[PDB]
RNA sequence: CGCAAUAGAUAUAGUACCGCAAGGGAAAGACAAGCAUAAUAUAGCAAGGACUAACCCCUAUACCUUCUGCAUAAUGAAUUAACU
RNA sequence: CUAUGUAGCAAAAUAGUGGGAAGAUUUAUAGGUAGAGGCGACAAACCUACCGAGCCUGGUGAUAGCUGGUUGUCCAAGAUAGA
RNA sequence: UAAAAGGAACUCGGCAAAUCUUACCCCGCCUGUUUACCAAAAACAUCACCUCUAGCAUCACCAGUAUUAGAGGCACCGCCUCCUUAAAUAGGCUCCACGAGGGUUCAGCUGUCUCUUACUUUUAACCAGUGAAAUUGACCUGCCCGUGAGGCGGGCAUAACACAGCAA
RNA sequence: UCUAGAGUCCAUAUCAACAAUAGGGUUUACUGGAUCAGGACAUCCCGAUGGUGCAGCCGCUAUUAAAGGUUCGUUUGUUCAACGAUUAAAGUCCUCGUGAUCUGAGUUCAGACCGGAGUAAUCCAGGUCGGUUUCUAUCUACUUUAUUCCUCCCUGUACGAAAGGACAAGAGAAAUAAGGCCUACUUCACAAAGCGCCUUCUAAAUGAUAUCAUCUCAACUUAAUACCCACACCCACCCAAGAACAGGGUU
């Protein structure tokens, strides 16, 4: 059906201003104890996670730029290897990709 | 009434299902890292769990062949999972994948998860550590752990 | 579920029944307070043109375990009385007839067959 | 003892736009309502008598027009501003 | 014929089920018939979404014993024979 | 989409769905046409038949001439001017063929029903973006009985506030 | 209400004529069905009691009783009626009760046919076939308050004039209603369901006004528990909990 009547102030600012439609304030939020970013508990430093997919991607570059084109999934496993790193002992018989910055302090 | 339902609906469908989770998985073994929604992945962790279950028994196999030969696409992959993933998990008897949660994404914000397969060459996921082992609590504890060791 | 509107093929070698007619044998009522009907309930039937009771002793219908599950809706005609009006009966017919009360003495010494 | 941007020409224009067509035909330029600051507390035409006191107490059947009077019997009005 | 839709995707559509489908069929293109007129395998059917009589301008500020309205303050007289 | 037993007991009617068969009756001969947007029909048209008018030039009928043209009625052709059901208010001029026409019946079929149930998709509810419309005197918007009803009277009830439903 | 008339005798076991006292309508001539139902009792059944001409179950009437129930079909739709099978019963009415819940017929929409009236157009409180009413919920209100039947003992005692044939008390079996479950069957398959399963608690005694008597608008004496139930958390995950919020678990 349709309205009777108009609905006054103050009964729409009793609807929506009701707590029920309020927005929380959120309790679960601190500080990375090392970083020194926001971040909620349950979930990941924002900024440590771009400058990881930033890495990843620079990493990814480089893979497609030696596989030359599709279909080319390896059928060994894989190491990256920055300025300065010789292939480890233990790396030998596996995918180098090579990259040209020093290592990450945060890449172990 | 959905009393004991496991499995998540999606898609246009239950094929449209199978054949969405089959896409992420195949984008899983290829990259061995992916950023999907956190519903969509917590449905593929499952399958990608039991194909690399189903990827040790190996080449041989014809069930397993054939079932690799489903779930995934781009069949470069099915030699990757029978020579560098399955190979790679000879030790661990379960637990290949770990799912966290990130970010909601920018446009729509749905809630996100990111999921990879442990070990791979990538840069590591920034893990949450637990508090020291030297924080007040922790040392206090410690000290009831040699106290109560001592006396037993 | 012998119930209102369905065929029930009569097996008692039917001095009345048995006999071609272009109907088949239908239930037109039950005998019981709800219409379904089960082993041993004494129903009405519109065969030949006529209304006569009848006793249900088969059904499609699944019942308990121990007893046997038929593939046709078979049935006994009785008169009113009580008495069948056939002499002889060839289909088996269960041995649930000797349980709960009802009009089955009759029924048992006039079959051959049991399972 | 003509108007001064809802007036004066329809006019910044017979343009925009509507119509197949004849044809129709605009708008405008220089702390009103609505909200926020500040959601609400038994009870009731939302007021009045009041009271130390906002509510609580007592009184109290909305307005216009049409029918003999109309509890709202029916018609009209969301509300502000301008024009009527 | 049914269901959806009823400010809808649409001012008559969608999905299925259906009738015709070498004919009195269907159809693109230009022309013709003009309003008491045209056309009509007559249904008052159709003539640019609203046809028992199109649409636009003019006579036109049509007329309306009918409906609705009719704007400052205050006081005072003020009502139900009939033809 | 699937369904136990039963298979029209649903219902105005087997509408819908599943399955594919049969028989008749009324109307209309047939194919066709019609109320763009509630009626596709038993109405219109139609071959066949009949009636009426008309002896004839260059713009229609017509570059036609009584076996022709126009206007009407009718509708080829031939023949004349008690059963059914358990139960029944239903069905039962000749004239092949045809009908999304109307009525009835056999057999089958099926969630129509006895009597509902599960799953899927859209809708849905929540989060994020964009964001209408009818409606609206004011509302601080209760129940029962009476008067003539949330608002009057007499009783009863009564802390405020979202959200999703329902339709008295 | 007078019984007055009857009834093999007799008003009261039944009709009970006229009338009177009561509650209720009569409009044409010169609105059903589905769904859910709320309510009254003027009770159809079940329950309790009186009389009987029922010598007895059942019948008949009368008082009381509204917690519960009050079937399925063929033909047809001024809505009823008839008919078949049942049932313990297929009650009488108010709120079409209920169309912002759904449907059909109508009666009154344009098409057409048949019959009547008319010179015609057209009419007809006639008969047939066909035929479109849309709604996003603002406000109120609301959304967790065990009966019946059959069978059998007890048996054919009492009652009863022969004949027929009781209570009180138990025991089985079925259905329905409410509530709940998923071991089996069934549709299906980490579960939801039913066609399946389980539970359901006005006759006396004493006795006065009126010393006998009298049941007493005389005094006086007799014929539901169960269920729920911890003040202070809530980031995350799971869930037999869930629309969101809530709720259970994380040893
Ligand atoms: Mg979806
Ligand atoms: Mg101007
Ligand atoms: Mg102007
Ligand atoms: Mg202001
Ligand atoms: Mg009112
Ligand atoms: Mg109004
Ligand atoms: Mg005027
Ligand atoms: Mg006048
Ligand atoms: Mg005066
Ligand atoms: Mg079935
Ligand atoms: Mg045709
Ligand atoms: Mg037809
Ligand atoms: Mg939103
Ligand atoms: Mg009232
Ligand atoms: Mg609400
Ligand atoms: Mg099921
Ligand atoms: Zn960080």
């Amino acid at each position: 059906a349709a309205p009777k009547n108009r609905r006054t102030i103050e009964v729409n600012r009793c609807r929506r201003r009701n707590p029920q439609k309020l927005i929380k304030v959120k309790n679960n939020i601190d500080v990375c104890p090392e970083c020194g970013h926001l971040k909620q508990k349950h979930v990941l430093c924002a900024y440590c996670y771009e400058k990881v997919c930033k890495e990843t991607a620079e990493i990814r570059r480089q893979i497609g730029k030696q596989e030359g084109g599709p279909f080319k999934a390896p059928t060994i496993e894989t190491v990256v290897l920055y300025t300065g790193e010789t292939p480890s002992e233990q790396d030998q018989g596996k995918r180098i990709i090579e990259r040209d910055r020093k290592r990450p302090s945060w890449f172990t | 009434i959905s009393h004991g339902r496991v499995f998540r609906r999606m898609g246009l469908g239950p094929e449209s299902r199978i054949h969405l989770l089959r896409n992420l998985l195949t984008g899983l073994v290829r990259h061995e890292r992916i950023e999907a929604p956190w519903a969509r992945v917590d449905e593929m962790r499952g399958y990608a769990e039991k194909l690399i279950d189903y990827g040790k028994l190996g080449d041989t196999n014809e069930r397993a062949m054939r079932m690799a030969d489903f779930w995934l696409t781009e069949k470069d992959l099915i030699p990757k999972l029978f020579q560098v993933l399955a190979p790679r998990y000879k030790d661990q008897t379960g637990g290949y994948t770990r799912m966290l949660q990130i970010p909601n994404r920018s446009l729509d914000r749905a809630k996100m998860a990111v999921i990879e397969y442990k070990g791979n060459c990538l840069p590591p996921l920034p893990l949450p550590r637990r508090d020291s082992h030297l924080t007040l609590l922790n040392q206090l504890l410690q000290g009831l752990r040699q106290d109560l060791r001592q006396s037993q | 579920a012998i119930q209102k509107m369905t065929r029930v093929r009569v097996v008692d070698n039917s001095a009345l029944g048995n006999s071609p007619y272009h109907r088949a044998p239908r239930c037109i009522h039950v005998y019981k307070k709800n219409g379904v009907g089960k082993v041993g309930d004494q129903i009405l039937l519109a065969i030949k043109g006529q209304k006569k009771k009848a006793l249900i002793v088969g059904h499609c219908m699944p019942g308990p375990r121990m007893t046997p599950r038929f593939d046709s809706n078979n049935v006994v005609l009785i008169e009113d009385n009580g008495n069948p009006v056939g002499t002889r009966i060839k289909t088996p017919i269960p041995t649930s007839l000797r349980k709960r009360e009802g009009e089955y003495s009759k029924v048992l010494a006039i079959a051959q067959n049991f399972v």
